[PDB]
């Protein structure tokens, strides 16, 4: 499994561009790929979807309807197009995989960004603080609030834990709840109720320091938190 | 009179045994999982055809011949009704006749080349040719442009007012019935013959049928109304018997079409 | 004579102190019990999609994952609760007679008359379900494929015999044999420690998983068997076979306890199932109708009408929330 | 000779089995459907709030 | 009330529905035919002349074959046969070189079958190089006394070919198709072809109730 993007560089507001994503090592075919973007220290944001044969397109209420977001399933690559660029468009854009089926982990992979610079209702989470010094051995809890209750009548709470190490793109730890994703330590944990979630950590290593960010699916457009970071 | 209500009687009986067999013959289809082929898709769109023909023209008969005074756009509204489903029923048989036609002469080739989308495309053309047919009239044939009385609001609504009958002459019969006829009996023709050719007196019987079914119901109103354009005589008994004739295709279609399917009578039996 | 004799002998007395022993009937015993009553189940969903005749059906350990087995070569996962196809894994032989479900729920396997149940891994990092082994060795066509753990698996065939599998190695690691005639049905007990096979002989016979030797065997038949299965505690089992009947043979009295026929029962029986609570039995007859037999009383508290052919393979959930049914008309039903 | 010495001898290893009255048997499957009948959907259907189907 | 993960569950099982159907049509334009024969009656020397279960695909005329030889299963219990309804037809295959009896035996089995009542049966008997050498040496009389016609190749050859003939209990349904032509000649392909196509055409015919 391997996700790689290209395409980025500096670009002056007004201008287009075409980034692309290349992913090898899985079926593309049957994997529906979102689109999120990570501005400077400051937080992430997601942009777009495209669904498993292009049958669904979503866009975020920022760009919607400028920008675009395109499928090429016999060459396995994937293209998004970028029209018209405000000064606030400077982010690292991240290429992720998603497969939805009854107990999957949509949002299994994500891939190692690219950098575009340019010169100058819905959801909301907040995170509760945005550091917090910690020695390894001693557990943490860290945490984040929403709006809205992510509690589908399904019974799944459609809300995420990500995270993203110091100088590497992020990482699923949590697909709905507690749900561990594949090549992660068992001592991570997840824990939530309606509004108020923690995610938990027992014996920490010192791999787990970074920013936390959590984000949500229960309905487009999707959102992530201002980023809680550990300190060591 | 006498003659009015026995033809009210027959109209109403037919259209009740139709309405009935073709409910059955829907029923059944639908039923059973087993029946959901090409052939089983155009017998359901006749029978279709034929439930429109037996449920709304068969009281809308009955109304018209009363002659009541409903204005001369519902008449024309009711008489295009009547063409549309008609048609729509003579349609379904011309379809069902290329289909056994494609199956003799295609062979092998038969489920490669006919695919459900394009069966239901044809299907669907055959309906909006119907339509398109049946709903002409309103858009100038019809008797309020060679009146000389252009004030006419309210009028008896007799079928012979509004409908125009050179182009219930010309059109309807010579163009949409009597072509559907002469196409059917060639085509079973050259399935008789390529059928004898591969092998079979039942094929011929059923084949004959067939045809003498639609033939002896809709010649006898087509001929009726062709007299009644060139400016001849026609007793009312006669104009009931070929109505009623066409009004009893709708009920015979049924048995003579899926009743001959082993499968069908199969299920029919079991039910 | 000394072999035959000392056979013959033996089987008498054995046979006879069993006869001797038994003390009555499981209806005898159950009679101050009230019958279930009629068991109305109505398909709350039905899954679309087959093409072909349905041979084989499993549930999943989550009782809401379905497994079917298509003469047309598609091996189908459901969702039951939506009826979603989860998985499409195009099979290399079309001819399929048998398969089920990893209880880890990681594994899915089969071939078919090619004499395999070959296995496909679901959980892969590609996305999709491939074949992780082949487990070859059997000469017959096969029967029966059921999971012990995610690397032990037990097989039957038609060539007399079944065949404990090692998945990792591909070898199989134990042989079983005493069948004369072909083997047709293997229902793998709740603790994966035993197992009870069936087979045309018209004899039934327990084999133990670790030792490879012939635990038990039972007669007391006149057709060849179809379908076999224990009861929910692995106490029982219940059989079915062409003769119209199906039998409930206890592995400690060692004796046939029931049996299920109805005169106007003329055919035979492809599958065979239990509730949960082991209180319904279901069999799959070849009549186009699922009968529920009250295991206790035998009489028929239910039919699941609504099949059009015969019906091949049954089923129920862990939590016995529902019923999957299958036959030859290519369409699969979940009731309840 | 040894064709049917292995087969008298599995019949032999049939016999010598821990045998337990049939009457026996069937208390132990009417018991155990008896404890497990309250949880059993298909004998006692779950209200529709909570039948997942 | 759709979540935004189950619409994509959605979306996943109607195109596995598209691939189901797209694939079930191919699957529904292959002719499959059931090999059938007793030990060393050509069923081999068939399979390598025509263009567990063993499989063999060609393409004929713009026609997919499937033909599928059962003869590795050693087991004579019928416990698969049923598996191979809707077949469009079988070949049954037969060597004059009592084996002839056997072959009738087994050639009455597949014709009383309730499951192939509606699938026509093609004899074959295609070698023709070594089925006259041998006829000189007796008649037809080492285990069938009735037989009192002609000792001619010809004469001999027919009276086998009616008697196989007239094991079919009801002939009101299927049809057996014979063939005698020297199996040297590519004709055994077209025979089949020939004989499929009279199946298909009388298939379509009695769906509509023309048959
Ligand atoms: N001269 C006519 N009088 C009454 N109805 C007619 C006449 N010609 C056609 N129709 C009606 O049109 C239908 C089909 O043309 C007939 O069933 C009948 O109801």
């Amino acid at each position: 499994v391997q996700l790689v993007e290209s395409g980025g560089g500096l670009v002056q507001p007004g201008g287009s561009r075409k980034l692309s994503c290349s992913a090898s090592g899985f079926a593309f075919s049957s994997f529906g790929m979102h689109w999120v973007r990570q501005a400077p220290e400051k937080g992430l944001e997601w942009v777009a979807y495209i669904s498993s044969g292009s049958g669904t397109i979503y866009y975020a209420d920022t760009v919607k309807g400028r920008f675009t977001i395109s499928r090429d399933d016999p060459k396995n690559t994937l293209f998004l197009q970028m029209t018209s660029l405000r000064s606030e468009d400077t982010a690292m854009y991240y290429c992720v995989r998603s497969i939805y089926y009854y107990g999957s982990s949509p949002f299994d992979f994500w891939g190692q960004g690219t950098t575009l610079t340019v010169s100058s209702s819905d959801i909301v989470m907040t995170q509760a603080t945005s550091s917090v010094p910690v020695t390894p051995g001693e557990s943490v809890s860290i945490s984040c609030r929403s709006s809205k209750s992510l509690l589908h009548s399904n019974g799944n709470t459609y809300l995420y834990w990500f995270l993203q190490r110091p100088g590497q793109s992020p990482q699923l730890l949590i697909y709905r709840m507690s749900n561990l994703a594949s090549g992660v330590p068992d001592r991570f944990s997840g824990s939530g109720s309606g509004t108020a979630f923690t995610l938990t950590i027992s014996r920490l290593e010192a791999e787990d320091v970074g920013v936390y960010y959590c984000m949500q699916h229960l309905e487009y457009p999707l959102t992530f938190g201002a980023g809680t970071k550990l300190e060591l | 009179s006498w003659t009015s209500v026995t033809y009210i009687t027959v109209e109403i009986l037919i259209g009740l045994c139709a309405i009935v067999g073709n409910v059955l013959v829907i029923w059944v289809v639908k039923l059973n999982p087993s029946l959901q082929t090409t052939t089983f898709y155009f017998i359901v769109s006749l029978a279709l055809a034929d439930i429109a023909v037996g449920v709304l023209v068969m009281p809308l008969a009955i109304v018209i011949s009363l002659g009541v005074t409903i204005h001369f756009y519902s008449c024309l509204f009711m008489t295009c009704l009547m063409l549309i489903f008609t048609h729509a029923s003579i349609m379904s048989l011309l379809a069902i006749a290329v289909d056994r036609y494609l199956r003799v002469k295609l062979t092998v080739r038969y489920r490669r080349v006919t695919t459900q989308r394009r069966i239901w495309l044809a299907l669907g053309l055959c309906w909006l040719v119907s339509f398109l047919v049946g709903l002409t009239p309103m858009f100038g044939w019809n008797m309020k442009l060679s009146s000389a009385d252009e004030n006419l609001t309210f009028l008896p609504c007799r079928f012979r007012s509004v409908m125009r009958m050179d182009y219930m002459v010309y059109f309807s019969f010579f163009l949409w019935i009597l072509v559907p006829l002469v196409v059917m009996c060639a085509i079973y023709f050259d399935i008789f013959y390529i059928i004898r050719n591969r092998l079979e007196f039942k094929t011929a019987k059923s084949l004959l049928l067939v045809l003498f079914l639609f033939a002896l119901c809709w010649l006898p109103l087509s001929i009726i109304n062709c007299i009644l354009y060139f400016d001849g005589q026609v007793p009312q008994t006669v104009l009931y018997l070929g109505i009623l004739l066409s009004h009893a295709n709708s009920m015979m279609n049924p048995i003579v079409y899926a009743y001959k399917i082993k499968k069908f009578k199969e299920t029919y039996l079991l039910i | 004579d000394q072999l035959r004799q000392e056979a013959e002998q033996l089987k008498n007395q054995i046979r006879d102190a069993r006869k001797a022993c038994a003390d009555a009937t499981l209806s005898q015993i159950t009679n101050n019990i009230d019958p279930v009553g009629r068991i109305q189940m109505r398909t709350r969903r039905t899954l679309r999609g087959h093409l072909a005749k349905i041979y084989a059906m499993h549930w999943g350990t989550d009782s809401r994952l379905l497994v079917s087995a298509s003469q047309d070569g598609k091996l189908i996962i459901w969702d039951s609760y939506t009826t979603n196809k989860v998985h499409a894994i195009p099979l290399r032989s079309s001819w399929v007679m048998t398969c089920a479900y990893a209880p880890s729920g990681n594994y899915v396997a089969c071939g078919g008359l090619d004499n395999i149940c070959s296995i496909y891994n679901l959980k892969t990092r590609e996305g999709n379900v491939r074949v992780s082994r082949e487990l070859a060795g059997h000469t017959g066509y096969l029967s029966c494929c059921r999971f012990l753990d995610d690397n032990q698996i037990v097989t039957s065939s038609g060539d007399t015999t079944c065949a404990l599998w090692d998945i990792e190695t591909g070898q199989q690691t134990t042989t079983f044999t005493g069948h004369t005639g072909d083997v047709m049905s293997l229902s793998l007990a709740p603790d994966t420690r035993l197992f009870v096979s069936g087979a045309c002989d018209a004899s039934a016979k327990l084999w133990d998983v670790r030792e490879g030797m012939c635990r038990q065997t039972f007669t007391g038949h006149e057709s060849d068997i179809n379908a076999i299965c224990f009861f929910p505690n692995g106490n029982a089992f219940a059989t079915g076979s062409d003769d119209a009947t199906c039998r409930l043979f206890d592995l400690r009295a060692d004796q046939e306890l029931m049996t299920y026929s109805h005169d106007n029962i003329i055919c035979g029986i492809t599958s065979v199932s239990f509730s949960k609570s082991g209180r319904l039995l279901l069999a799959g007859y070849d009549d186009f109708n699922c009968n529920v037999w009250d295991a206790l009383k035998a009489d028929r508290a239910g039919v699941l009408a609504g099949h059009d052919n015969r019906v091949s393979c049954l089923g129920v959930t862990d939590d016995g929330m529902a019923v999957a049914t299958g036959s030859w008309d290519s369409f699969l039903k979940i009731w309840n | 000779i040894a064709q049917a010495r292995k087969l008298v001898e599995q019949l032999k290893m049939e016999a010598n089995i821990d045998r337990i009255k049939v009457s026996k048997a069937a208390a132990d499957l009417m018991a155990y459907c008896e404890a497990h009948a309250k949880e059993d959907p298909l004998l006692t259907p779950v209200p529709a709030s909570e039948n997942p189907f």
